[PDB]
């Protein structure tokens, strides 16, 4: 399906794209696992180091979007037959992150 | 939750001034990115600002913003305060829509998508560099997108051509383990460049940088994995051409021996 | 199977000092960004580097920039 | 819009034992030791939280060898032992973080004392060796894992001029590889070994660990030359025909082969 883009906000962070469109207002065998496995895909060689010279979390948080999401869904392989039609993401200010103030 | 007006401020001429009035407001620009101590909280509104333009390509094919804005993603991953961690989801399909995508370009003949190409796919391998953590499988996920996006047919030589700048990109044993079974690929291409019923068309400049770039990567690959000789390993590669590649290969890495 | 949460930093002491240096340091690269971008003064000879100055420049109606409120 | 304040993918019961197992692990009393390396050996749980673990190995060891502390190193590759017997969990994709772990062990010099502890640095090397041919029994695919192994092996012994303890731990880590390996690889080298062995013996320097190295390299390469002579050829001419592999075991080497013989008939 022909993707023309759409925007509902105007007024957030990339405001200045949708003021460069004009959008008015609210109006819009190798696939194997094991080949992907890092120990056939790194060159873990190099680490190998030669003559060198819990009532709160414990461990850090990891980013449950970049974990869990199919982030892989925004790739725009084709813009002309895009299968889906892609929305307009408000801005989320995630509250996991430190040195964010709020 | 709001930036009060100082960072208002600053974020309105920093992304203003990377869209292109003049080159010196944006190196200057790209040199605060890349080397100031306190640009959190301004994080996330550069991450949507720069997702956002990277899909408003599709709307205008423009060559030259998506340019400007891989080099402002190439600026924010040099900062060493800011860790863009929690960010990264946003990043990823951005770039991965600068190399995978099919139209890069206004005018698809003269323009150099080829460049946003390998430029964006260094920035990929560095972002898989720095990130990819065993919770994360950033790189294992980014391999297994470039990799069906190879070995499936239909896929336009622009989008292939990402593929394979990107998997090359990431290292040797990746092209070991991705590139070099599909060594054979090349007479699909080599049946359409060396005698093809439409010259006129756009399939053979897309085609020889195909060719170009595979045999360019290919030539350390099959210079690790054979023989010193190599007297006919080009009769026995794909077309005689990847083995003539690997011979000049072999013979820059013996000039880099003389050089050490 | 009982979550745990992060480590949240609820001190006045160490907000204030986040927000402040935040506050300083974005100040600071703005406006460092504007006197690079511009013309300059210096109070010392050739001084560009170290404590660059956005250059004056008049206005045509001085008292509508110096009187008036920006935030309303 | 504020996105959701996330949690950590363990509970606090698992964080805690997480907390306690590495707490144990690193070998303040021995009995915690055990323990703790037989609960890493038999929980069925350890999945989902084995990155933790493999980055609590790996990460030490890089630093842990930054001072050569060789009982945080014996208690890692315990540790490492312990995580690999262990049937329910899948460690392939932690083996990337696992195995250069290991060759750091068995490659490595030691920034403590050279002599005295060289007896458990042999060990460390001799957990490490047998950690890493395990490794590369498992975990087998084409050409990707064992061969990358040997090759760094290889490329280790035929380095000119290396350190000792070094080359003790490649000759070690080459030599406990199987039937076929020491059949094909250490066979045209001996001449060389014979050189550096004289070497460290004509020069009177015994202040450094280079003789100390050098007898434990020979007296490994002598053993390991015994069966693999037991292995392929009668017990003939056991006596003076060795000179002609420079006379390094000669008769000691036709003893070892004597005993290897009623070993086999006891068997």
């Amino acid at each position: 399906d022909t993707k023309p883009r759409v925007a509902e906000w105007r007024y957030g962070p990339a405001r200045l794209w949708y003021d460069m469109l004009g959008v008015p207002e609210d109006g819009s065998d190798l696939l194997a696992d094991e080949n992907f496995l890092m120990v056939t895909q790194l060159h873990w060689e190099d680490d190998i180091i030669w003559d060198g010279e819990p009532w709160y979390s414990i461990f850090p948080i990891d980013n449950e979007d970049l974990v869990y999401g199919r982030w892989e869904d925004n790739i725009i392989w084709d813009a002309q037959a895009m299968p889906r039609l892609l929305e307009p993401p408000v801005l989320t200010l995630d509250p996991n992150d430190e040195n964010l103030i709020l | 939750h709001e930036l009060s007006v100082e960072q208002q401020l600053y974020y309105k001429e920093i992304t203003e001034a990377c869209v292109g009035s003049c080159e010196a407001k944006r190196a200057e620009a790209l040199q605060s990115i890349a080397t100031d101590p306190g640009l959190y909280q301004m994080l996330p509104r550069f991450s949507t600002f720069i997702s956002e333009g990277v899909r408003v390509n599709v709307v205008q094919n423009n060559l030259a913003l998506l340019i400007y804005l891989m080099r402002m993603v190439k600026a924010l991953m040099d900062n060493p305060t800011l860790y863009l961690e929690k960010y990264v989801h946003e990043l990823i399909p951005a770039v991965m829509t600068c190399i995978v995508s099919r139209q890069l370009c206004l005018r698809p003949d003269v323009d150099n998508h080829w460049a946003l190409r390998d430029f964006a796919a260094r920035l990929v391998a560095q972002i898989c560099k720095h990130f990819s953590t065993t919770t994360n499988n950033i790189q294992s996920r980014i391999t297994k997108t470039f990799t069906k996006s190879w070995v499936d047919e239909k896929t336009p030589w622009t989008t292939r051509y990402g593929s394979i700048a990107g998997l090359a990109e990431l290292g040797h044993d990746v092209i070991k383990t991705l590139i070099l079974p599909r060594l054979q690929q090349e007479g699909e291409r080599i049946r359409s460049v060396l005698d093809g019923p439409v010259l006129s068309n756009i399939d053979r400049i897309g085609a020889d940088h195909v060719q170009s770039l595979l045999l360019k990567h290919c030539a350390p690959v099959l210079a690790k994995l054979r023989p010193p000789p190599d007297n006919q390993d080009a009769y026995r590669a794909e077309f005689g051409s990847l083995g003539p590649l690997l011979c000049s290969q072999v013979v820059k890495a013996r000039a880099q021996a003389a050089l050490q | 199977k009982t979550p745990t949460y992060r480590e949240p930093v609820s001190d006045y002491q160490v907000l204030r000092e986040k927000a402040a240096s935040q506050r300083r340091d974005v100040e600071r690269a703005l406006t460092r960004f504007m006197a690079k971008t511009g013309e300059t003064q210096s109070l010392f000879k050739d001084d560009v580097s170290t404590f660059p100055l956005i250059a004056a420049r008049p206005f045509t109606i001085p008292y509508l920039t110096a009187l008036l409120p920006s935030e309303l």
